C-alpha cells in the first residue's frame, strides 16, 4: 500500500476537505460509518491510499482535521460523514487567527502546531509505505494560509523525502471583502514556492466566474463553489484511488508534471460543468479552468488529462492527438510528449462521462500577477502592516515574499519565451 | 549444460516474462504446475529444454528465472496468477517503493537497497548449473527500474561473473504507451551505463510492435497483453535454438559471431513473419518464400528504421516449423535480385540460416493465427542507429533547458553523468556511421 | 611457441581480471559520490528549514520585546 496522509486546516481548508471525503467515500462505497457497502471490487483495490482499515471492517479516513477555532470543527462532526473521522484526529484551538497570516504562522499557530505534528506522526509511523501528504486550505484566511504553511515546513523537516501536495484556495475580491487577503496569499505563496512539490491552484475568482457565467448563479454560495472543488479533487485523485498505470502515485505525478522545482503550480480543469470530442475540447477551454487564466496567453510545460467513464480508448487517443496538433503553438516544443492521458472506468457520481485536466501552464502567471497587483496597492501605503509588525514581523519580510513571487512570474515568462533552436 | 538464466526487471520486463514463460511452457508441454508428462528423466536431465528449466525430484520443471521489481503490484500478479505454481517464491523479488520513473532511484536510492538480495538469488540459480552459458535480461528503457536497476545489475554481474555473456531484450519507448516524459533521459543513461556490460542487445520499439498489432492483427487499441504476446513470439524464435534440438538447428551463439563485428556494434535488428490473424490465415497458407520476403518489409521490424537506406553487416534467418533448406535457398535467391540489400564492403554477403522443426505455438485466446512455419530475421544494419538518433534528439530538447534534471540531481546524480552519457551516444551514432563507409 | 602460448592465456586472464577490477572500482566510486551528493542536498534542505525556526524565534522575541 502507498498511503497518503490528508491534512485540513482553517475555515476554507476544512469545508472543502469534508466534501472531498464525502465524494470519494461514495465513489469507493463507504458509508458514514466506515462500512463497505459497494458493488465492485475495484473500489477496494487501492482503498488503502486514503483509508485505514479498522477491524469490524471499518475504513477510517487517514485525515487530520486542524483549526485555531473550534467552530469549523464542530460543524464537520455534525456534517454528513462526521462520525467517520477518527475522533483523536481533530486538533482545534480557541484563540483563532482573525484572518491574520502572522497569527497562523508565527504565534497562535506555532502554539498549536506541535499538537498537530503529534497526530501526523501516529498516522505516518502506521504507514506501510508513506507517499506523502496533501493539505487543503485557503491562502486568504489565517489558519489555513499561515498555520497551513507552518505545518508544511514542519512536516518537511521531519519527512524531507516525502511528497508535499497542497490544494490551495486563492482569494478573489469577488468572493471575499476581507481587505488583508492579498497579504496572506502573497505570504503563503512565498512559502509554497519553497516547500511544496505540487500545488493545485483552486482560484475562487474562477469558481465564482464559473458559477455566475456558466452555471448562471447570480449569488453563488460557498456551497456552490465547493461543488466545483469536490468534482475537481475527485478528478485529480482518480489515478491515485483506482487501479492504473500513469501517475499512480504522488511522486510520479511530480516527476511528470514539474520540469523545474519552483514551477509546480497547476491549473485544474473539469468537463462537463457529452461526446469524446466535446469532452476533450471543453476540458482544454479557458471556461472550464479552475485557475482563472487563459491558456492561450501562455504555453503548456506539461499536461495530465484524466477521462472517466466508458468510452472508446481509440477515440480518446485520436482526440488527444487532435488537440495537440491543432493547438501545437501552445505546448512547449522542448519537452516532447508532454501530454499524458489516463482513462478510468468509473465515472463520478451523476455523470456518465467526465474529463479532468491538470495543466502546468506559463499562463498561471496571470493568477500571480492579479495577486501581486493587489498586494502592492496596499504595501506601497503600508496599509494594515500593524496587524503583522504587531505579531513580530519585519517589513522586509513582506518585501521578500513580494520579490520572490515576482521572480516566480519572471521564470514562467522565461520558459514561455524559450525556443528549441 | 548450456544453461541460460533469465532476469526480468521492472513492469515491462516482468510482464514480458509472463508472456515468454507461458509460451515456453506451451512449446514444451509443461503444465502450469510444472509437470511435463514427456520428460521421462525424473529430477533432472540434459535435454535441450533443460537449458531453460531445472527439475525437482517431484517432477516439477522450474524456470531458470528471476523476476525483480522495486514495487510489488506487478509481481504479486505472478504470485497469484495461473503460473504461480511454476516459480519458487525466492525467484520473485519485490521491494515496496518503485523508482518513480527515475533512473537515479533505480540505480542508487531504491535499487541499492535490493541489489545484494537479487545477486544472492541469481547466485542460487547459477549454482544449480553444470555449465552456465549466460544471462538474458529483460527490461524497459523508459521505467526507473528497467533503466536504473538493470544497469546497476549489469555492472554487478560483470563483477560476479566476469565475461560470462549477457544478452538484453530492451523495450525502447513509444509515445502511444509511454508512462513518463523523462523516458529519453532514462533511456540514454541506461544505454550508456550498460554498453560495456552487454554482449548483445535486441531492441524492441514499442511503436513498431504497436503498429504491427494495429495493422496486421486488427487490434484497434493494442494493450501490453497484445504487445507482449507478439514480443514473446520473437523472443521464442531467438531462444528456440537453445531450447530445442535439431539437425539444421544453429546455436544463437553462432549467429552472435556474425552479428557483432565490434563490441559496441551489438544491436541486431529483428524482423518476424507471419503476423496474421486467425480470420485472415484461414485458407491462406504462407510459404517459405512469402514469410522470407516479409522480413525485408520494414513494416515487419521490431524497430522503426529503414534498412534500405543503411548497410548490412550481417543477415541471419531463424526459421521454425515446416521448412527445408531447398525452399529457403530458393526464396533467398529471388530476394537478392528483387530487393534493396547492400552490405558493407568488409563482410561477406551470405545469409546465415537456422531451421528449428518444432512449429510455432500460440497462447489460447491470442490474436496470432497458429501457422505451420515462421521466421525471425536478425540483421545488423547501420539503420538501427536511427533509433538512437530519435532518442538523442528528444534527450537534447529537454537537456538544453535542464528540464526535470533536478529530479535526478536531488537523488545524488551530477550533470556530468548526463553529458557523459550523451557523448557516449554521440560517439555510438558516429561508430554506426564509420562502419558503413567503404574501405580504402 | 610454448612461451607464447602461456603469454596469450596469461593475457586473456589479465584482461578479464582488469575488466572485473575496473568495473568494481567504477561502481564503488559512483555509489559513494552519489551518497555524498544525496546527503548534501538533504542536509542543505534541513539547514534552511532550521533557519526558518531561528527566524520564528526571532519573530516571537520581537512581539514580546515590543510589549
Ligand atoms: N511491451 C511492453 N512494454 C511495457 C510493458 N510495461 C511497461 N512497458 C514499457 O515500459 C516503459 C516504462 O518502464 P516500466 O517498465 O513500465 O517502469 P518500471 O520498470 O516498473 O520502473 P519504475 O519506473 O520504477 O516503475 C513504458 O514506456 C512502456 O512502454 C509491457 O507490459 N509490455
Ligand atoms: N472556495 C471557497 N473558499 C473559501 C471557503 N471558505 C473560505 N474561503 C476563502 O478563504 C478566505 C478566508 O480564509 P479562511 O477559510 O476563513 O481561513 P480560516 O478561518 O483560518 O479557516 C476567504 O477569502 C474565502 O474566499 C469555501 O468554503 N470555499
Ligand atoms: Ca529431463
Ligand atoms: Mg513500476
Amino acid at each position: 500500500m502507498r498511503e497518503i496522509v490528508h491534512i485540513q486546516a482553517g475555515q476554507c481548508g476544512n469545508q472543502i476537505g469534508a466534501k472531498f471525503w464525502e465524494v470519494i467515500s461514495d465513489e469507493h462505497g463507504i458509508d458514514p460509518t466506515g462500512s463497505y457497502h459497494g458493488d465492485s471490487d475495484l473500489q477496494l483495490e487501492r482503498i488503502n491510499v486514503y483509508y485505514n482499515e479498522a477491524t469490524g471492517n471499518k475504513y477510517v479516513p487517514r485525515a487530520i482535521l486542524v483549526d485555531l477555532e473550534p467552530g469549523t470543527m464542530d460543524s464537520v462532526r455534525s456534517g454528513p460523514f462526521g462520525q467517520i473521522f477518527r475522533p483523536d484526529n481533530f486538533v482545534f484551538g480557541q484563540s483563532g487567527a482573525g484572518n491574520n497570516w502572522a497569527k497562523g504562522h508565527y504565534t497562535e499557530g506555532a502554539e498549536l502546531v506541535d499538537s498537530v505534528l503529534d497526530v501526523v506522526r501516529k498516522e505516518s509511523e502506521s504507514c506501510d509505505c508513506l507517499q506523502g501528504f496533501q493539505l487543503t486550505h485557503s491562502l486568504g484566511g489565517g489558519t489555513g494560509s499561515g498555520m497551513g504553511t507552518l505545518l508544511i515546513s514542519k512536516i518537511r523537516e521531519e519527512y524531507p523525502d516525502r511528497i508535499m501536495n497542497t490544494f490551495s484556495v486563492m482569494p478573489s475580491p469577488k468572493v471575499s471583502d476581507t481587505v488583508v487577503e492579498p497579504y496572506n496569499a502573497t505570504l503563503s505563496v512565498h512559502q509554497l514556492v519553497e516547500n511544496t512539490d505540487e500545488t493545485y491552484c483552486i482560484d475562487n475568482e474562477a469558481l465564482y466566474d464559473i458559477c455566475f457565467r456558466t452555471l448562471k448563479l447570480t449569488t453563488p454560495t460557498y456551497g456552490d463553489l465547493n461543488h466545483l472543488v469536490s468534482a475537481t479533487m475527485s478528478g485529480v485523485t482518480t489515478c491515485l484511488r483506482f487501479p492504473g498505470q500513469l501517475n499512480a502515485d504522488l511522486r510520479k505525478l511530480a516527476v511528470n508534471m514539474v520540469p523545474f522545482p519552483r514551477l509546480h503550480f497547476f491549473m485544474p480543469g473539469f468537463a462537463p460543468l457529452l461526446t469524446v470530442p466535446e469532452l476533450t475540447q471543453q476540458m482544454f477551454d479557458s471556461k472550464n479552468m479552475m485557475a482563472a487564466c487563459d491558456p492561450r496567453h501562455g504555453r503548456y510545460l506539461t499536461v495530465a488529462a484524466i477521462f472517466r467513464g466508458r468510452m472508446s480508448m481509440k477515440e480518446v487517443d485520436e482526440q488527444m492527438l487532435n488537440v495537440q496538433n491543432k493547438n501545437s503553438s501552445y505546448f512547449v516544443e522542448w519537452i516532447p510528449n508532454n501530454v499524458k492521458t489516463a482513462v478510468c472506468d468509473i465515472p463520478p457520481r451523476g455523470l456518465k462521462m467526465s474529463a479532468t485536466f491538470i495543466g502546468n501552464s506559463t499562463a498561471i502567471q496571470e493568477l500571480f500577477k492579479r495577486i501581486s497587483e493587489q498586494f502592492t496597492a496596499m504595501f506601497r501605503r503600508k496599509a494594515f502592516l500593524h496587524w503583522y509588525t504587531g505579531e513580530g514581523m519585519d517589513e522586509m519580510e513582506f518585501t521578500e515574499a513580494e520579490s520572490n513571487m515576482n521572480d516566480l512570474v519572471s521564470e514562467y515568462q522565461q520558459y514561455q519565451d524559450a525556443t528549441a533552436d | 549444460m548450456r544453461e541460460c538464466i533469465s532476469i526480468h526487471v521492472g513492469q515491462a520486463g516482468v510482464q514480458i516474462g509472463n508472456a515468454c514463460w507461458e509460451l515456453y511452457c506451451l512449446e514444451h508441454g509443461i503444465q502450469p504446475d510444472g509437470q511435463m508428462p514427456s520428460d521421462k528423466t525424473i529430477g533432472g536431465g540434459d535435454d535441450s529444454f533443460n537449458t531453460f528449466f531445472s527439475e525437482t525430484g517431484a517432477g516439477k520443471h522450474v524456470p531458470r528465472a528471476v523476476f525483480v521489481d522495486l514495487e510489488p503490484t506487478v509481481i504479486d500478479e505472478v504470485r497469484t496468477g495461473t503460473y504461480r505454481q511454476l516459480f519458487h517464491p525466492e525467484q520473485l523479488i519485490t521491494g515496496k517503493e518503485d523508482a518513480a520513473n527515475n533512473y537515479a532511484r533505480g540505480h542508487y536510492t531504491i535499487g541499492k537497497e535490493i541489489i545484494d538480495l537479487v545477486l544472492d538469488r541469481i547466485r542460487k540459480l547459477a549454482d544449480q548449473c553444470t555449465g552456465l552459458q549466460g544471462f538474458l535480461v529483460f527490461h524497459s528503457f523508459g521505467g526507473g527500474t528497467g533503466s536504473g536497476f538493470t544497469s546497476l545489475l549489469m555492472e554487478r554481474l560483470s563483477v560476479d561473473y566476469g565475461k560470462k555473456s549477457k544478452l538484453e531484450f530492451s523495450i525502447y519507448p513509444a509515445p502511444q504507451v509511454s508512462t513518463a516524459v523523462v523516458e529519453p533521459y532514462n533511456s540514454i543513461l541506461t544505454t550508456h551505463t550498460t554498453l560495456e556490460h552487454s554482449d548483445c542487445a535486441f531492441m524492441v520499439d514499442n511503436e513498431a510492435i504497436y503498429d504491427i498489432c494495429r495493422r496486421n492483427l486488427d487490434i484497434e487499441r493494442p494493450t501490453y497483453t497484445n504487445l507482449n504476446r507478439l514480443i514473446s513470439q520473437i523472443v521464442s524464435s531467438i531462444t528456440a535454438s537453445l531450447r530445442f534440438d535439431g539437425a539444421l538447428n544453429v546455436d544463437l551463439t553462432e549467429f552472435q559471431t556474425n552479428l557483432v563485428p565490434y563490441p559496441r556494434i551489438h544491436f541486431p535488428l529483428a524482423t518476424y513473419a507471419p503476423v496474421i490473424s486467425a480470420e485472415k490465415a484461414y485458407h491462406e497458407q504462407l510459404s517459405v518464400a512469402e514469410i522470407t520476403n516479409a522480413c525485408f518489409e520494414p513494416a515487419n521490424q521490431m524497430v522503426k528504421c529503414d534498412p534500405r537506406h543503411g548497410k548490412y553487416m550481417a543477415c541471419c534467418l531463424l526459421y521454425r516449423g515446416d521448412v527445408v533448406p531447398k525452399d529457403v535457398n530458393a526464396a533467398i535467391a529471388t530476394i537478392k535480385t528483387k530487393r534493396s540489400i547492400q552490405f558493407v564492403d568488409w563482410c561477406p554477403t551470405g545469409f546465415k540460416v537456422g531451421i528449428n522443426y518444432q512449429p510455432p505455438t500460440v497462447v489460447p485466446g491470442g490474436d496470432l493465427a497458429k501457422v505451420q512455419r515462421a521466421v525471425c530475421m536478425l540483421s545488423n544494419t547501420t539503420a538501427i542507429a536511427e533509433a538512437w538518433a530519435r532518442l538523442d534528439h528528444k534527450f537534447d530538447l529537454m537537456y538544453a533547458k535542464r528540464a526535470f534534471v533536478h529530479w535526478y540531481v536531488g537523488e545524488g546524480m551530477e550533470e556530468g553523468e548526463f553529458s557523459e552519457a550523451r557523448e557516449d551516444m554521440a560517439a555510438l551514432e558516429k561508430d554506426y556511421e564509420e562502419v558503413g563507409v567503404d574501405s580504402v | 611457441k610454448r612461451e607464447h602460448e602461456r603469454e596469450v592465456i596469461q593475457k586473456a586472464i589479465e584482461e578479464n581480471n582488469n575488466f572485473i577490477k575496473m568495473a568494481k572500482e567504477k561502481l564503488a566510486q559512483k555509489m559513494e559520490s552519489n551518497k555524498e551528493n544525496r546527503e548534501a542536498h538533504l542536509a542543505a534542505m534541513l539547514e534552511r528549514l532550521q533557519e526558518k525556526d531561528k527566524h520564528a524565534e526571532e519573530v516571537r522575541k520581537n512581539k514580546e520585546l515590543k510589549e
